[PDB]
RNA sequence: UAACAGCCGAGGUUGUGAAUUGCUUUCAAAAAUUUUGAAAAGCAAUUCACAAUAAGGAUUAUUCCGUUGUGAAAACAUUCAAGGCGGGGCAACUCGCCUU
């Protein structure tokens, strides 16, 4: 009668959207991982 | 505005000196500060606001006047998102140092404190940027290996050895431009939304697939913002326009606008402004308010191509060129420019091509055009096409032209005039189109007349349409699209009806058409509904001999719940459901040990 | 008014390490069954750092799929052509125009 995230797909929507920030943060770490390593700036237990 | 002062305090009110104001029965107060500030809102209730240290986000805007205005707005501390991020944001920036830093004399003065979730949640990105921008620049001076440049070619070849392209352009950064712009602080941009943008009904393609077949591909719906589609709009208004008077009303145009002169005059008139109005559009004719109107409402506003009046502004406020440079490619390519540049930085890149390009002064064009408003998400009904092939027919005067219109239009033009017999033309076009005598007469012409004679059909009168099985329903509902409808609600409920009268028709039909002769639809927020089912379900019990044609079957009959409730008393009805659910009613008597449940009537015994 | 979809934020929870201190038990000693002590474990509290955040499956593109709908094909819908008239930035990418 008044509607407030009435539907399934809403939801589907925000864990898809949460689920995508999360990746992206992962693969914003990934690559700081390769590039500190390429620069040889971790500690030697780290990186291995 | 270039203040954006949204500043947070927390201020003290002095004195509530009574305003004057009895509204209501009741008083109200002013308020007043010990900085001199005053609450613009008026106060009732002294209880709340006498000696008390109320807080508020305060915006501070300059007005032409010359004199700040002040605006006010109710905050509380650690329960407002907006109010907690703007405390933070103050509370690093009277400091003058970087966040990170803040927070460390945070726990220099209290190491039981808390950080993340409670001292600072929400700041903005440029804080983190700038406290990392200047330890990299710190640190790059130490270090050699930041100012390396074979390591630098390495790493960027690791993260993009499939691309040449980004790879080529990355190598004349450096390490900070890699660790603050490409790596952690990148953000991607929106998604494009152009695929859902609705398609021409007008303009179709025809191509052979891979498939082995040939089928139709639909265009796109043009912009609103198009300067086609304004000068459009624009001139179907001019067109529409009927005046009326006060004294007698009666309709005085085609007095006023009877020569191809006015109607020119008045949109050369019209190109110069950006919403014509009552007094405009009056003073245009030199007419007045108190003795004639417009056939319309007497206080509203309606657009008038404002995209080439803000233009011509801004193209007259550059100054240093000439009044010759802006023209209709001018403003195409002005329009591309903006509209599809939706970036700000790439946006002020392509404004500066543009002023390099033409021999004009990138000094204050750049300056009038950076703070371009981005055009409203909104697009036409047709395409650009279908307003390219249209606009010739309707302009007239210097504007109509016969060398412009395509061959299609002119064949069809031709014809019409000659009188002869072609099979797209009916009765109904000789007897609205006996007027079109000569080629010539063709001018003023309106949207309906012009859409037929550019492409054959005369408006919108749908298919009917007739499904002669189960086969054609079961079709419709496979290729029936998803999320379609206003809420997922309706159209499932449509769904299993589609389903629910496919399996009836299966199985009481057995395979037989036109074994249904009439539906009835019942709905008991929902009403939206009726029309689309009612659509949906012609195309069943449809007549095709012409006595049941229209929008939906005259077959189809909904009810409502007078007719429902007075047919179930009358027939009986109401007593078999009744009796039907009594079982439950004495169950629920017995378990009760009560007898409140059921009650005995002497008219039915 | 609403559907659908996209780019991002701060918590919270479980878990690892750490700083401080707790309750219970046992080793574990002294003292008058009881008091105190070294150690260990179990369970936590406050704070900080890090991991995971639907089970899982790809990939190395600055990419993703995993709570929606249909229905037996464990198959799909939610991407879907060819070129050309071009513009936009250091370009990748994106936005206007035309014929099958």
């Amino acid at each position: 009668g008044k509607g407030n995230s009435v539907s399934q797909t809403a939801e589907r929507t925000k864990y898809r959207s949460v689920r995508r920030l999360r990746e992206r943060f992962l693969l914003r770490r990934e690559r700081l991982h390769r590039v500190l390593y390429i620069l040889n700036f971790l500690p030697e237990h780290y990186a291995s | 505005e270039e203040e954006k002062d949204k500043t947070f305090v927390r201020l003290k009110v002095d004195r509530i000196v009574d305003s004057g104001e009895n509204v209501k029965g009741k008083i109200l107060y002013d308020v007043y500060f010990e900085n001199g500030w005053k609450y613009d809102k008026q106060v009732v209730k002294t209880e709340d606001w006498v000696d008390r240290t109320k807080e508020f986000i305060v915006s501070e805007s300059i007005l032409k006047n010359g004199e700040t205005k002040r605006t006010f707005k109710a905050v509380d501390s650690e329960k407002d998102w907006i109010a907690i991020k703007t405390k933070t944001e103050q509370e690093i920036e009277h400091s003058h140092k970087t966040v990170g830093t803040y927070i460390y004399e945070t726990l220099l003065q209290n190491p039981k404190q808390k950080i993340k979730g409670k001292l600072v949640r929400t700041i903005e990105r440029k804080f983190y940027k700038e406290e990392l921008r200047q330890i990299l620049e710190k640190q790059k001076e130490f270090h050699q290996e930041l100012q390396s440049d074979d390591l630098y070619n390495d790493c960027i070849r690791e993260l993009y050895r499939n691309n040449e392209v980004h790879q080529l352009t990355l190598r004349k950064k450096d390490f900070v431009h890699l660790f603050m712009e490409d790596i952690i602080f990148y953000q991607r941009p929106l998604r494009s939304q152009k695929s859902s943008v609705s398609n021409c009904t007008l303009e179709f393609r025809k191509y052979k697939g891979e498939n082995g077949a040939e089928h139709t591909q639909y265009l796109k719906a043009i912009p609103k913002s198009n300067p086609y589609y304004q000068e459009f709009r624009l001139w179907q208004w001019i067109f529409n326009l009927n005046l009326y008077t006060k004294d007698n009303d009666e309709n005085v145009t085609k007095v006023f606008l009877n020569t191809t002169q006015d109607f020119e005059n008045l949109f050369e008139f019209l190109n110069t402004r950006k919403e014509v109005d009552q007094k405009a559009l009056l003073k245009h004719f030199k007419l007045n308010e108190k003795t004639h109107r417009w056939n319309f409402v007497e206080d509203k506003k309606y657009p008038c191509n404002e995209t080439k009046t803000m233009i011509s502004s801004r193209l007259d406020k550059v100054e240093n060129i000439s009044d010759d440079f802006l023209t209709r490619d001018i403003e195409q390519k002005i329009w591309h420019i903006i509209y599809s540049v939706n970036d700000k930085v790439e946006y002020e890149k392509a404004l500066k091509s543009f002023a390099r390009k033409h021999h004009l002064d990138e000094s204050s064009f750049f300056e009038a055009f950076r703070k371009f408003p981005p055009f409203k998400s909104e697009y036409g009904s047709f395409s650009e096409k279908a307003i390219k092939k249209l606009l010739p027919l309707m302009r007239l005067g210097k504007y109509w032209n016969y060398a412009e219109i395509d061959k299609y239009s002119r064949e069809r033009i031709q014809k019409i005039i000659t009188g002869e017999y072609d099979e797209n033309i009916k009765d109904k076009v000789r007897e609205k189109s006996v007027h079109l005598t000569i080629e010539n007469d063709f001018q003023g012409l309106q949207l309906w007349l012009a859409q037929y004679i550019v492409y054959g059909r005369h408006s919108e009168a749908s298919m009917i349409g007739k499904w002669n099985s189960a086969n054609d329903l079961e079709v419709f509902l496979k290729d029936f699209k998803q999320h379609s409808l206003r809420n997922p609600i309706v159209e499932q409920v449509i769904t299993e009806t589609l389903r629910v009268v496919k399996d009836i028709w299966l199985k009481y039909g057995n395979g037989t058409k036109d074994f249904f002769n009439e539906i009835h639809i019942e709905l008991g927020d929902t009403r939206y509904i009726s029309k689309y089912i009612s659509g949906i379900l012609s195309n069943i019990v449809r007549v095709e001999d012409g006595s049941d044609e229209g929008v939906n079957s005259k077959n189809i009959v909904p009810g409502n719940g007078k007719i429902t409730t007075q047919l179930k008393q009358d027939w009986g009805l109401n007593d078999v459901w009744n009796d039907l659910i009594l079982p439950r009613f004495e169950r629920m008597n017995q378990l009760t040990n009560s007898k409140d449940f059921t009650a005995w009537n002497e008219n039915h015994q």
